[PDB]
């Protein structure tokens, strides 16, 4: 009743149940949905999980989610110096990852109950999505390493491709997914 | 919260779904780096970055003035459509291809 | 435009302090590294050029043995016969806030180049350009490196002021304030339930009867 | 706050002190380190001090996992012991002489 | 107690109210009755005013003297960018503005109120000395923007004879007005 | 609160009255200054300034200190007079004319 999570009645569900999920409120007041914090948020099932996902899903999504999350919850550690001293003199490898992750909850991360397909998913279309990224991530690590710069990279046309991306629907999906599959080992060693 | 009923669909034109997410994200990423740049300088942004901070006062002032003046959802619209037009495209994920050059 | 409320942000706005304070903190011994490297272009600056403008000089005027004049004609019938304009070479550094470019502005620049021996004095006081020409470079990318570096060096200490004497004291006065009045809540709360068990005993002390 | 009158040189094994008050603060020099890389990249750093970055990661990816492998108290000092050779010697200062003279 | 406003008895006087004048810690430091802040107001009436406003006063106050707000508007927004970068490296024809507004305070606020020259002073000379300055800006607007510098009209005398612009016993005000008018739109045209 | 009674001629001397606000005045425009030497430069402020400055300390510890002699009003109002004199004489406002020639 206020925001104040210290407040009882809440609190009192932690520690009783498992699989806690947090909805950050100026989160939200922006745009997203059903956007939480996931540095607030934590599960605990997710590890008694692990084998029906193998069987089902893909024998090494567990590790393919977990690079996720290593961006993803890592992101911070660079997120506060930004705001110490601006994104300013925040190098490369530096810029490299903010930016990642920029998309990875502008894309990765909103959905919609309102948008008339593209609002519920499957794991296996999901599951795709989710691997593109990963390479984008690797290859422009190997970018920048090599001698160019994440500053084109951005504005390569192939980015917004990676952008729009989550709305095509399943039965296209296969294909889409693996036309981006061609896309990017040329879209970098072009450049 | 009762919007997703009654827009759009032969109730507004089919811009309009599309348009406020963007519009309203735009700004939302707008005053945002009203902070980051009142802290590192007077500016240091980027020629990407610049062309936000440059919609800021403008929202505000241009659009969300108005006078006694009344509007039309029509003439409304149309300003909203020009304010999205300064961000140069390739910038508005929010919306959709067609709806996008439909009235550039 | 709004007083910062009344419960949530405590332990939120402590976190500013916490990411605040151990930024700041740090930052300082982020800052120690530059310092050092300053010292570094300290040294290094004037060292040749002083050296070789001094006997670069005996020439200049002695060259003047009846060249006079010559000097002139020389000039006339050699020069522009070893590059004399052009070569600048914009360059990134380590540039904070809004960027900036410094530079090196070298391609060739003296020795010989009249056809044949022609005077003497020439030749010798064209070979002073060699030594002065390339001297005068070092001083005049490193001395500007050193200036710039310089600011920044101070820059730095800047922030580390207002940061460290502007923000924490202030942010620090709210936090405070929150406490304060987050406590001042709970004593009514007490004193208010209090009153409740006075009635509760009272009134059943005549649920007792008789 | 107590543990002082653990570990002894006629208790448990002698070294174990010294090995305690390295690692410590051993490690805390070298997480500044890698945040400040974030700011001026790497080729700012003395080479001493470079390899105290690179401990950290041996130590936080292998040192502190233990997966369900269980250890013993004398397995543990010598991994910790051989991952303070990374850094350069001479320069642990806080352990003594010997000790280093009869292991690395 | 607080002198914040906070306790109840201030929001309670805010709903039962007209207008508002709340003064402010701050300023006592620095003395200057009456520590109204011009940044901690607000009438209710100056949409209501009007009439025997322009009617009386003049009928270049409803406007020229509201130009004067939004001086002293600006004025704040730049000073915090004057203590984030001092008050050098701005744009020159910045650096006339915040002195400007210092003069918006040197005969424009104060006035004891024990000194036998404020204890009464009408809309004359008030708007008097209101106009005045409005004019100054414009005159030195056009003395930079020709190039000439920001410091220049700095040291004219034309500011110091100003400043004693509460310093003038209310009948021979049109003495100094029309008067000193002259002697702002001459003497500063020498350059 | 009260200082405008106890004051000048027929009571007091006529000059608390008046160099009652200047040393305030005085004051105020050190600590302004005392700022800016902070964030921008030692030399990067005008010798209008320089002058201030030593009149801070002056009035800093030449003036307040005062030991555990004692002192008199008079004496007082004298190295008030002092204390006035480095300023130049161009800038002091709050003075009536009579009083700055009768002292120095």
């Amino acid at each position: 009743p206020g925001g104040d999570m210290s407040e009882p009645v809440t609190q009192s569900t932690l520690r009783i149940v498992g699989a806690f999920w947090r909805l950050d409120a100026s989160l939200a007041f922006r745009r997203h949905f059903p956007a939480i914090n996931w540095n607030g948020s934590y599960s605990l099932f997710t590890s008694a999980l692990d084998p029906w996902y193998r069987e089902n899903v893909a024998e090494d999504y567990p590790e393919l989610r977990d690079a996720i999350s290593e961006l993803l919850q890592r992101e911070a550690g660079l997120q506060e110096i930004v705001q110490l001293v601006g994104p300013d003199a925040l190098q490369d490898a530096e810029r490299l990852v903010i930016e990642v992750g920029r998309i990875i909850r502008e894309d990765f991360l909103q959905q919609n109950a309102y948008h008339e397909v593209d609002a519920y998913c499957s794991m296996k279309k999901a599951y795709g999505i989710m691997k593109m990224i990963l390479a984008f991530y690797k290859e422009a690590e190997a970018a920048i390493k090599r001698g160019v710069s994440i500053d084109e990279i951005l504005q390569l046309p192939v980015l917004e491709r990676i952008g729009r991306a989550r709305y095509v629907s399943e039965e296209e999906f296969p294909a889409y997914f693996e036309e981006a599959m061609k896309e990017i080992q040329g879209a970098f060693k072009a450049l | 919260r009762l919007m997703n009923n009654g827009v759009g669909k032969g109730k507004t034109r089919e811009d309009h779904k599309q348009v406020s997410d963007q519009l309203y994200s735009a700004y939302a990423n707008g005053v945002d780096i009203r902070k980051l740049v009142a802290i590192i300088g007077e500016d240091a942004l980027t020629e990407n970055d610049r062309r936000y901070l440059q919609f800021a006062d403008a929202f505000e002032r241009f659009f969300i003035n108005q006078g006694q003046q009344n509007r039309s959802i029509e003439e409304s619209l149309q300003i909203a459509w020009a304010l999205l037009s300064m961000l140069p495209q390739g910038e508005l994920k929010r919306i959709s291809k067609d709806h996008i050059g439909k009235y550039y | 435009s709004q007083v910062s409320p009344t419960r949530m942000n405590l332990l939120q706005r402590r976190g500013q302090l916490r990411l605040a304070q151990k930024g700041v903190d740090l930052l300082k011994k982020k800052r120690d590294a530059l310092v050092a490297e300053f010292f570094g272009l300290v040294r290094e600056a004037m060292e040749a050029r002083k050296a070789l403008d001094q006997a670069a000089k005996e020439a200049y005027a002695a060259l003047l043995l009846a060249q006079a004049f010559d000097g002139p004609e020389v000039v006339a019938g050699a020069a522009l016969g070893v590059p004399p304009l052009e070569g600048v070479e914009a360059e990134v550094e380590n540039v904070w806030g809004s960027k900036v470019p410094r530079l090196k502005a070298t391609f060739p620049d003296g020795a010989l180049l009249s056809p044949v021996g022609t005077p003497a004095y020439t030749l010798e006081a064209s070979r002073a350009f060699r030594r002065y020409a390339e001297a005068l470079i070092r001083v005049a990318n490193t001395e500007t490196r050193l200036k710039k570096i310089g600011e920044e060096i101070k820059k730095t200490t800047r922030r580390v002021n207002a940061l460290e004497q502007v923000v924490i004291p202030g942010i620090r006065a709210q936090i405070r304030f929150i406490q304060q009045v987050l406590e001042q809540r709970e004593r009514e709360d007490t004193f208010r339930l209090k009153r409740i068990k006075g009635k509760i005993e009272a009134r059943e002390a005549e649920e007792e009867g008789g």
